[PDB]
């Protein structure tokens, strides 16, 4: 019966009137996905307890898990997600930064269109701020990496990545981190994160941590040989197990004796086997799968090193790296296809023996953290830490300019760019100064985390701005709800993390402003 | 069981007379100090009445239950017995249900409650008198200047508060009367504040005498005498008539002309009576004649016509003057020699802008003065006048009760630890009535803290540490008595900010409100005909 | 039953919000128009924001308060009433700070309290005095009223009687220089002429009825006559009647109703008497003495109105008739005339003198025309009262709130504290006012407010507001748009103080 649905033409898609406010509602969208992340911004941040898709139980603060845990199906989300998943690229922090600054830039606009100002005028104005705040933000470079390479330098900045991940720990955290970034530095325009692995061992706490050099391995080696230096490592996916012949090999067996003949072909078979190993010049044999009673003791005959990884994802580390490639058959004696190293030893850590592949002959520019804890949780959410935290120092290799943090930049950026505002005519100060109460939200965020009121941090840090006091963030404490200098407290952010998050922020606010109707289709 | 009505028991009935008296609480806690939010009251025609006073909301306030009730025959308990007080007992009540109804739920008996309640309230009536501040600090001290300052800083007049309150203290105290076995108290009729527009508020003097707004008239009298003689006659030497409701017919107009000539003929006697007593500050109610005026030039007398009975009224308390309504004694005509005359010192009638104000020095027993609130405009003026008003009686209640104590719950925190304390010493299933009776004194500070705009939970937690500490050790390092102040969100020793309260107030409170409690929570049934 | 909590304070908003939403529409010249439907199925398309919410039913006590207060502006003010209700509405309507902040009320009344008395200072700043002394200017002012009215064909004939009329009233000698429209400017309506022959009488008029011929037409001295007393038999102290059976007890007492009622009468006559006015009625035997007398009977006078007989004629009033001396005598006065003017008599006691009261003759064509011309002076004689009571005008058009607003913002930069974000709110609030003027035009309310509040940022806040008629910029000193500064601040104080009543509000409660 008319009058039916208004504006509804296109597959029956939900399609929002006038009186409906179709751009209202991909807002209100991308606003859900920032109070599921604002509440674990900054060190007090809230753990989610996350269900993965394996109906296992995770308990972590991290963006980047939750979001990728939590399967977003809106479209606007998406493309903030896509922000996130682009602010992980030229750097390896700031996501929250996205969610929690493009939420206000959309949640802001609301109070724009429902005065009047056109979404076109709107954009204009954030990319006009956007603009600006990159020329406002070299200003408040606070101080710069002395690339000294020096321990007590790199773990010093890099405590304020460390929390936010892993609050507490982040003095033993940035001591580790600092030892692994500083073997590599020397190596002047390579560093990267994949360089740095982590390696995660089941044990007392976060205290019995420590960094060894070469690709660690937490299996301890299966075989009796302590040392090798074997260049050629033959690495087999196919485990030590009754072989299979590819063609019909057909085996039949009536008696009992016929039973132990075949059994020991078998061994005599394996005895060659392992025997074609140290024929093609390699003393050194890996296995995915299970390891064989008979060909262990063959392979302490011929001092062949075992070499045991059940994980997939340990096996492809060392494809990439020496270029030993996993091959299907057991045992193919393929040199062509071994890997080449300098040096491989077992040594025990925190009574713990792990496999390691040292480069003694060649320079040596790869690393890895052993970590330790008594949950598997644990460690994965310390392993994020890591991945913050060894990124961060990935961007100081580029131009080294730290800015303040604790919501310092957001009140003086928000401050030079109302200025800007105010003093601009036109329709465009209305979008201007909006984009300076976007940046307020994230210390709003920091100080609601924390249990206080929100407004008494923004009063004191604008008056302590007004008399010229730059530098100053929110002092993180329960019971004491004033403000602090970040400089001589030692926290401080990095220059493209605040540069390529307020870019990306405002590209996926404006392009979420940009559409203004949802439709469906079919190939 | 058949019955001609209806019955409901079981330990329901506590919890339903438990959130009855916690919602009639409700109603009155958020109109808690002088802070409080206003709140309406739609009566059943649909008027409207406004107001935050706690008194008059439960006067007003009509809620059909029976719990609630009980609250309200309390709340005319505590008005006629002190008359104040009303909200917090009504609020402290509440919380002791809500607390106690706690307790029964974990099988703790009603009387083991009541028993607990009982010596929670002697114990905390001991500690009070233990800790109170007899009425002293008068002179030579500060314990009212303070108390004035912060009462009347709301209005405009707190630019300068310390000039003001210099005026009150001053007043307050020579207004002062024993006048029963060493009593003394304070009038409620208090010293007259008039106004001026004398350029600045700065130029307000206080005067130790009387002031009155009306002038002699004529300029042949004197503006300065010293007689002690002061007539006060009501009866008006004007042409006196029968009655405004009875004419006099009179038809012969010979007859019209003498009842002319001679009432113009019998004041003659009755000003020379009145001059013959030898009164020289005479005053007049019903006006005065104009040839009885031209008789006090020569005289020399101080007459004055059409004096307020109000401001006449106190001046016959200040000289003792016998009030005459009419001179004739039934049969003939008199002054009443030696009735009606004061006795006074000096009278000089002062030059004051737009109104010359006359000025009466050192009567027999007056205890009264008179303020002139010289200013600038009758905005500051009418406005000074109230808050003058309002810290007048702030220092008036204070040297009125004969001992007090620190009110923003300073005596709340306080028991909050002495009785939790004394809990452990009992026991005997009365341990954790009197300590949930401890815990239920914390609602007025967390009340009052929330209508003060400030989070109660922090500001609750300060004054039971200066309070705990007072208790640790007796060292001067550790605060004691200290109160809550509502402006500035922190806490405050009220012994110098002057915020104090009479001491039957919070000891009447206390055993109002346990008695409240306990006379709920002993109805565990409900019978209905 | 009752409210508690949170949902008061934004109940009693949305109440005062929905009651300003009515007449946002119905400010200024080009406002628009109303449909009330009367239960009968009947229309009033008014556009009066008093008669609208007058005939409004409501069920919130806060809309009840908003209501009762723009009353109480009327009887003060007949302007800028609806300016009241819109800013108090718009002043609550900023939620975000009151509830999603969980900001206490006092935090934001002390704001809203102390943004007044910023508001106030910054009016009289911009304000601009006025020579009342040329009659020129105050036609102008005036002229905010007559405009698209029908008067406006004798505008300057409704100036020149409100003007005058104010300041036969208006004793300055007394300091505060009190005015009484209600009562020393008693307004009668007199049918017969046209909106020409309307004028001001210098007396006051009575609309007693001639009651017999045997009274005084035309006298060139007038002498009246004043006294409360009624000239009736002199009756006990109770109400009981007189019952009588006995026919020879009837002489009795009808010999004493005679005699005193004659006694009297022969008083009031020995001075010679034109008229003879009385407080209470007069009866049929009293009134033989009158007409036999050759006076007028005047009957049913109040006391206010005698009172201005007395300082106009000269009389002195007296409480019964037997003592009346020689002084109640109206010497002096211009002349007593009863004339039967358009079908109805009017006691004319005009005289040479202002005896600080007067009375204005409506004359008219028709009933319809005399109440138009009636309603329209009333306002004038009003804004007469604001100008002579405080003679300073502000820009209107929108510019006193725009340039008010602009000082807060720049006085909020020196605010340090949660206070500020109120206190800014109450200045975008102000900026509503010239919101609805250019909705109600048409023109585009984004781009000239935004232009309109730069203006007063550079150029000079007294002027340049906005024109309603056209829609686009205009100087006020180019525009005779000014308005009083009383009805600015009493408009702007109890939009103030009626938001901070309805916020102190946290529990409609129940119970007499």
């Amino acid at each position: 019966k008319a009058p039916g649905f208004a504006q509804m033409l296109k597959e029956g898609a939900k399609h929002f009137s006038g009186l409906e406010e179709a751009v209202y509602r991909n807002i209100q969208a991308c606003k859900e996905l920032a109070q599921t992340t604002r509440t674990a911004y900054g060190p007090n941040g809230m753990n989610k307890m996350v269900i993965n898709h394996l109906e296992k139980l995770f308990v972590t603060n991290d963006a980047a898990t939750i979001l990728r845990e939590l399967e977003v199906q809106h479209p606007a989300a998406k493309m903030i997600v896509m922000a996130s998943h682009m602010q992980e690229q030229e750097v390896g922090d700031g996501t929250n930064f996205v969610l929690v600054f493009a939420g206000a830039l959309l949640e802001l606009a609301e109070e724009l269109l429902r005065i009047g100002l056109s979404v076109s005028e709107v954009i204009e104005g954030y990319e006009i701020a956007c603009r600006k705040a990159h020329e406002i933000l070299p200003n408040l470079v606070c101080c710069s990496a002395k690339n000294l390479r020096d321990i007590d330098e790199v773990s010093s900045l890099l405590r304020t990545s460390i929390m936010s991940k892993q609050y507490g720990n982040e003095v033993f955290l940035a001591k580790l981190i600092a030892q692994a970034c500083v073997s590599i530095f020397p190596d002047s325009g390579h560093f990267n994160v994949d360089n740095i692995r982590v390696c995660k061992i089941l044990g007392s706490g976060i205290s019995s941590s420590s960094v060894l050099h070469g690709m660690v391995f937490k299996k301890e080696t299966e075989g009796d040989v302590t040392s090798v230096k074997d260049a050629k490592i033959a690495v087999y996916s196919c485990p030590f197990d009754g072989m299979i012949t590819e063609t019909k090999g057909t085996v039949l067996i009536k008696t009992a004796e016929e039973l132990m003949n075949f059994s020991k072909g078998e061994e005599n078979l394996m005895d060659a086997q392992v025997k074609a190993i140290a024929d093609t010049g390699a003393n050194v044999v890996v296995t995915g799968g299970k390891v064989a009673d008979m060909a262990l003791h063959y392979a302490n005959k011929y001092n062949i090193m075992l070499v045991r990884l059940n994980s997939k994802w340990d096996l492809r580390r060392l494809c990439k790296t020496v270029g030993a490639t996993a091959l299907p058959r057991l045992t193919p004696p393929v040199l062509e296809e071994m890997g080449h190293c300098d040096s491989v030893y077992l040594s025990e850590v925190g009574d713990t023996q792990v496999v390691v592949f040292k480069h003694e002959k060649e320079d040596g520019a790869i690393s890895t953290i052993v970590l330790r804890g008594s949950t598997d949780n644990l460690m994965d959410d310390i392993e994020r830490a890591v991945d913050d935290g060894v990124n961060t120092f990935k961007v100081l290799t580029r131009d080294k300019r730290l800015v303040p943090g604790g919501g310092a930049t957001e009140i003086e950026l928000a401050k030079q760019i109302t200025s800007y505002g105010e003093t601009c005519p036109g329709l465009e100060q209305y979008a201007i100064k909006k984009f300076a109460e976007a940046f307020e939200a994230i210390p709003r965020a920091l100080a609601e985390n924390s249990g206080v009121k929100a407004n008494e941090v923004i009063s004191k840090l604008y008056a302590v701005h007004q008399e010229g006091n730059k530098n100053v963030g929110l002092d993180i404490e329960a019971e004491v709800p004033a403000v602090k200098d970040m400089l001589e407290a030692g926290i401080l952010d990095t220059y493209l993390g605040k540069y390529w998050a307020i870019k990306l922020a405002t590209n996926a606010a404006v392009t979420v402003l940009r559409v203004d109707q949802i439709i469906m289709a079919k190939p | 069981l058949s019955v001609f009505g209806d019955r409901s028991t079981g330990e329901t009935i506590r919890s339903q007379n438990v959130m009855a008296a916690a919602s009639i609480a409700n109603i009155v806690k958020s109109s808690l100090g002088p802070v409080g939010l206003d709140k309406m009251l739609v009566d059943d025609i649909g008027d409207v009445t406004i107001t935050n006073d706690g008194a008059t909301i439960l006067k007003l306030l009509e809620v059909e239950h029976p719990a609630a009730k009980v609250l309200c025959e309390l709340a005319d308990l505590q008005d006629k017995e002190v008359g104040d007080g009303t909200t917090s007992v009504v609020i402290i009540a509440a919380e002791l249900l809500k607390n106690a109804d706690e307790l029964v739920k974990q099988k703790i008996h009603p009387t083991s409650v009541i028993s607990g309640y009982r010596l929670a309230c002697k114990e905390a009536v001991r500690y009070i008198n233990e800790n109170l501040i007899v009425n002293t600090d008068e002179l030579g001290r500060d314990c009212l200047i303070n108390a004035a300052k912060t009462s009347m800083s709301s209005k405009i007049i707190g630019i300068n508060g310390d000039f003001f309150a210099n005026m009150v203290v001053d007043a307050v105290l020579a207004i002062k009367y024993t006048d029963i076995r060493g009593q003394p108290r304070y009038p409620v009729n208090s010293v007259n504040i008039l106004k001026a527009h004398g350029r600045s508020q700065m130029e307000s003097m206080l005067i130790s005498g009387y002031a009155l707004n009306c002038v002699v008239g004529s300029q042949g009298m004197p503006k300065r005498i010293v007689n002690a003689k002061i007539a006060c006659l009501d009866f008006s030497l004007q042409k006196t008539k029968m009655k405004l409701g009875v004419q006099v017919v009179i038809t012969d107009p010979e007859k019209l002309d003498q009842i002319r000539q001679r009432e113009s003929d019998i004041t003659k006697e009755r000003i020379q009576k009145i001059l013959a007593t030898g009164a020289n500050v005479i005053l007049t109610t019903g006006g005065i004649d104009d040839m009885c005026l031209k008789y006090f030039v020569e005289a020399g007398a101080m007459a004055v016509r059409r004096v307020l009975k109000r401001d006449l009224k106190r001046i016959a308390k200040a000289s003792g003057a016998t009030i005459l309504s009419t001179l004739a004694n039934l049969e003939g005509e008199e002054t009443f020699e030696a009735a009606m005359l004061g006795q006074a010192e000096e009278v000089v009638q002062e030059r004051i802008c737009d109104d010359e104000l006359i000025l009466i020095k050192n009567t027999k027993a007056r205890t009264s003065a008179s303020i002139i609130l010289r200013g600038a405009n009758d905005f500051m003026c009418d406005e000074m006048e109230r808050s003058l008003h309002d810290a007048l009686c702030v220092v008036k209640r204070v040297l009125e009760s004969k001992s007090v104590v620190p009110g923003g719950g300073a005596v709340e925190a306080a028991l909050s630890i002495y009785l939790e304390n004394y809990a452990t010493s009992m026991g005997s299933r009365e341990q954790l009535a009197i300590a949930e009776f401890a815990r239920s004194l914390l609602v007025i500070p967390n009340t009052l803290a929330v209508n003060a705009a400030q989070d109660s939970t922090d500001l609750v937690a300060k004054l039971r540490a200066f309070h705990n500490e007072a208790q640790v050790n007796p060292e001067r390092k550790n605060l004691k008595w200290i109160g809550l102040d509502l402006s500035n969100g922190k806490p405050r020793d009220n012994k110098q900010a002057g915020v104090f309260e009479p001491t039957i107030v919070k000891v009447k409170s206390l055993k109002f409100a346990t008695e409240a409690a306990i006379t709920i929570l002993r109805i565990d049934d409900l019978i209905k005909l | 039953k009752r409210e508690s909590g949170r949902k008061v304070q934004s109940g009693n908003i949305n109440a005062a919000k929905t009651i300003a939403d009515i007449i946002r529409t119905c400010l200024g010249p080009k406002s628009m128009m109303k449909m009330l439907l009367d239960p009968m199925g009947g229309i009033v398309m008014t556009n009066d924001g008093n008669a609208i919410l007058r005939e409004i039913q409501v069920q919130h006590p806060a809309a009840k308060s908003m209501i009762e207060i723009s009353r109480t502006q009327d009887e003060e003010v007949g302007d800028g009433t609806t300016s009241v209700i819109i800013l108090a509405g718009e002043m609550l309507s900023v939620a975000e700070h009151f509830l999603e902040q969980q900001m206490h009320p006092t935090v934001v009344i002390s704001a809203y309290r102390k943004a007044l008395d910023d508001m106030i200072s910054t009016l009289k700043k911009i304000s601009i005095p006025v020579d009342i002394s040329d009659s020129d200017m105050m036609l102008n002012i005036i002229n905010s009223s007559i405009t698209t009215k029908a008067i406006s064909r004798w505008s300057s004939l409704a100036c020149n009687i409100a003007l005058d009329a104010v300041k036969m009233v208006q004793f300055e000698e007394n300091g505060r220089k009190e005015i009484d429209i209600k009562k020393y400017a008693r307004v009668e309506k007199i049918p017969g002429g046209i909106i020409e022959d309307s004028c001001v009488l210098r007396g006051v008029m009575i609309n007693k009825d001639v009651t017999h011929p045997r009274m005084r037409r035309y006298i060139k001295n007038p002498r009246i006559v004043l006294l409360d007393s009624s000239l009736e038999y002199k009756k006990g102290e109770s109400q009981t009647d007189i019952e009588i059976t006995r026919e020879e007890d009837f002489t009795r007492i009808l010999q004493m109703e005679e005699e005193y009622i004659q006694q009297l009468c022969e008083d009031i006559i020995q001075l010679k008497p034109d008229v003879v006015i009385t407080e209470k009625g007069i009866s049929d035997l009293a009134q033989h003495y009158l007409m036999r007398a050759n006076i007028t009977a005047i009957r049913r006078v109040r006391k206010t109105d005698n009172n201005r007989i007395a300082r106009a004629c000269g009389a002195r009033i007296v409480s019964r008739p037997e003592e009346l001396r020689e002084d109640d005598v109206g010497t002096g006065a211009g002349l007593l005339e009863i004339k039967k003017i358009g079908d109805e008599y009017f006691t004319f006691i005009t005289d040479c003198k202002d005896p600080k009261a007067c009375t204005i003759l409506l004359r008219g064509a028709s009933k319809e025309i005399l109440s138009e011309v009636e309603r329209n002076l009333q306002d004038a004689m009003q804004v007469c009262r604001n100008v002579l009571l405080d003679p300073q005008l502000v820009p209107g058009g929108g510019a006193s709130e725009m340039a008010v607003a602009h000082a807060l913002t720049e006085k909020s930069k020196a605010m340090t504290g949660v206070e500020q974000w109120p206190y800014r709110a109450v200045a975008q609030a102000l900026e509503v006012i010239p919101r609805t003027l250019i909705q109600n035009c048409g023109a585009s309310t984004i781009r000239l407010l935004t232009s309109l509040r730069a203006k007063h940022t550079q150029e000079n806040c007294e002027t340049w507001g906005v024109n309603g008629e056209t829609g686009t910029l205009v100087d006020m000193k180019e525009l005779g748009i000014w308005e009083p500064l009383a009805v600015k601040l009493q408009t702007y104080k109890t939009a103030v103080e009626t938001a901070v009543l309805l916020l102190r509000i946290d529990d409609i409660v129940s119970g007499h």
